[PDB]
């Protein structure tokens, strides 16, 4: 089993209120890696031992190129580690912010991975409930790379309950307090294809109240620069009633993603 | 900061590491982890 004598540290990539993620090299196949390391004191009184464990028990069983790939993790007597795929490029979140919006080519890409990962985890009942560019990392090829987890659950049989993710991207079934299930992860991936192109979400409001009317009464006004493509991609995942939203592999096979996309798989073993 | 994380070494590295993947799968795939009750308890 691995120790931190296993790896050479070489520079901090953030930080967390529960630790920090290093730059580091597993010194037997000089691999390099990131670091996450959280300390078991502040969890514990932070009450979130569960909850960590149910974020590593989902995405160490997770295996796609545009997932966040979580290698092992270890413990010592202060810290709990996690070895995790190191995402060259960054955050996608800093990329949106300096550009301000994506052209319709790197949307596009995006967007297929996205419907890619997500029906990977779809397979498997994984339901990600919090898409958003802050929780998406870029590879060396600048590949869309599902990083966290925060919010997600395996729901083999029943339909969920919980109230989560982000304002801007909740679908109306949270709102509204139903039931929820996968098709969730739907309606996020149609706000984030709308935040990508215009570099703002659909229902930008001042206060949590009009926001959350404009997203019950899905009132999508798009930007006269969008494309007829984009528009229809997105007009068809944001759509009030789950069954009714497009499929992640109809979202693979629409024609705007088929005409814009320039997605590259990465290189395997 | 060690040098093989900053300029055009750690670029080169990165490339070679995209271009020539290791089996992660068994490199790190079949060696035991903690289990996850354990985290919380002795090392
Ligand atoms: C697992 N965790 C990772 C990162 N950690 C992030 C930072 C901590 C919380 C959000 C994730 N960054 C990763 N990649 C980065 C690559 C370059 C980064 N830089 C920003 C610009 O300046 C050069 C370094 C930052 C993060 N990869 C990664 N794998």
């Amino acid at each position: 089993k691995f120790t931190i004598d296993d790896f050479d540290i070489g520079r901090p990539l953030g930080k967390g209120k529960f630790g920090n993620v290093y730059l580091a090299r597993e010194k037997q196949n000089k691999f390099i890696m990131a670091l996450k390391v959280l300390f078991k004191s502040q969890l514990e009184k932070e009450g979130v031992e569960h909850q960590l464990r149910r974020e590593i028990e989902i995405q160490s069983h997770l295996r796609h190129p545009n997932i966040l790939r979580m290698y092992n993790y270890f413990h010592d007597r202060k810290r709990i580690y996690l070895m995790l795929e190191f995402a060259p490029r960054g955050e996608l979140y800093k990329e949106l912010q300096k550009h301000g919006r994506f052209d319709e080519q790197r949307s596009a890409t995006f967007m297929e991975e996205l419907a890619d990962a997500l029906h990977y985890c779809h397979e498997r009942k994984v339901i990600h409930r919090d898409i958003k560019p802050e929780n998406l990392l870029m590879g060396y090829k600048g590949e869309l790379k599902i990083a966290d987890f925060g919010w997600s659950v395996h729901a083999p049989s029943l339909r969920r309950r919980t109230m989560c993710g982000t304002l801007d991207y909740l679908p109306p079934e949270m709102i509204e307090g139903k039931t929820h299930d996968e098709k969730v992860d739907l309606w996020c991936a149609g706000v984030l294809c709308y935040e990508f192109l215009v570099g703002m979400p659909p229902f930008d409001s001042p206060s949590h109240t009009e926001t959350h009317r404009r997203i019950v009464n899905v009132d999508l006004k798009f930007p006269p620069f969008l494309s007829d493509g984009s528009k229809d991609l997105i007009s068809k995942l944001l759509r009030y009633h789950p069954p009714q939203r497009l499929p992640l592999k109809g979202v693979m096979e629409h024609p705007w993603v088929k005409a814009n996309s320039r997605r590259v798989l990465p290189p395997v073993y | 900061i060690p040098a093989w994380a900053s300029g055009n070494l750690l670029t080169q590295a990165i490339r070679q590491q995209y271009y020539k993947p290791i089996d992660v799968d068994r490199m790190y795939g079949t060696i035991d982890s903690p289990k996850l009750e354990e985290l919380f308890n002795k090392s």
